[PDB]
């Protein structure tokens, strides 16, 4: 087509979705991780994660307001990844990289799994 | 705004 | 902080939200324009438009599944703006610029109003 | 990935 494009549009949308998350506006699901609870928007979770995409396209699970993650999932690793979903920023540190990579593999967040693999390989 |  | 950032994350999120819109997955509102109906996600509409932000933060209207726009709003202008919300791409043409600008002013989409004003000024 |  002959469209024009606003460069900052996608980033501004994500910033506003994160503002809605901060203020708990229109959040429609609780993600339970080892008794730690995280409120979010199903659509943002689906847009970021192959696991959430699969969960919320399921005809029964799409209607659930609570999702319990596997007990092996670390709440801090999940928190870091949820923040990344809403900001594009990943707080990757020596002390959390193993939990973050394991959580990203479970959530099916391929680009995160990729940078974790590379950061681990650089330290070996 | 740009030409994509 | 010491975060790393994935450059394409925001664009990939928006692309996935538009794929959900195309497939009518988790859409939670119908926008009615001169008897033309558009399904969308409230959170994306709020992230893009000052009007929808105001509507869906209202304690009564946040729960509505149907929103009727002012009868002066042109369905094609709305359609072009809804596409822009989900893609960052604006189909601005000589034949639609007046309807698009009027719709963007009503929806409170300041960057769109700005490029319409500039494109109109260039032709005068 | 970049340093923002
Ligand atoms: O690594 C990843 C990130 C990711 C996101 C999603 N999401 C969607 N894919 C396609 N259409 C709509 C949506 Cl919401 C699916 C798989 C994966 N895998
Ligand atoms: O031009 C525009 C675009 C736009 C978007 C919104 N949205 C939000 N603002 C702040 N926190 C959350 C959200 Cl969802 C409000 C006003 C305007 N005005
Ligand atoms: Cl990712
Ligand atoms: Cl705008």
């Amino acid at each position: 087509d002959s469209c024009i494009q606003f460069t900052r549009h996608a980033s501004d949308v994500l910033l506003n979705l994160n503002r809605l998350r901060s203020r708990d506006i229109l959040t429609d699901v609780v993600i339970v991780v080892s008794r730690e609870q995280f409120r979010a928007h199903k659509t943002v979770l689906m847009a970021c994660s192959g696991l959430f995409y699969s969960i919320f396209t399921d005809q029964l699970k799409c209607n659930l307001s609570v999702i319990n993650l596997d007990p092996e999932i670390n709440p801090e690793g999940f928190c870091i990844l949820l923040d990344f979903m809403y900001t594009s920023r990943l707080n990757l540190r020596e002390g959390n990289i193993m939990a973050v990579m394991a959580t990203a593999m479970y959530l099916q967040m391929e680009h995160v799994v990729d940078t974790c693999r590379k950061f681990i390989k650089a330290s070996e | 705004w740009v030409i994509p």
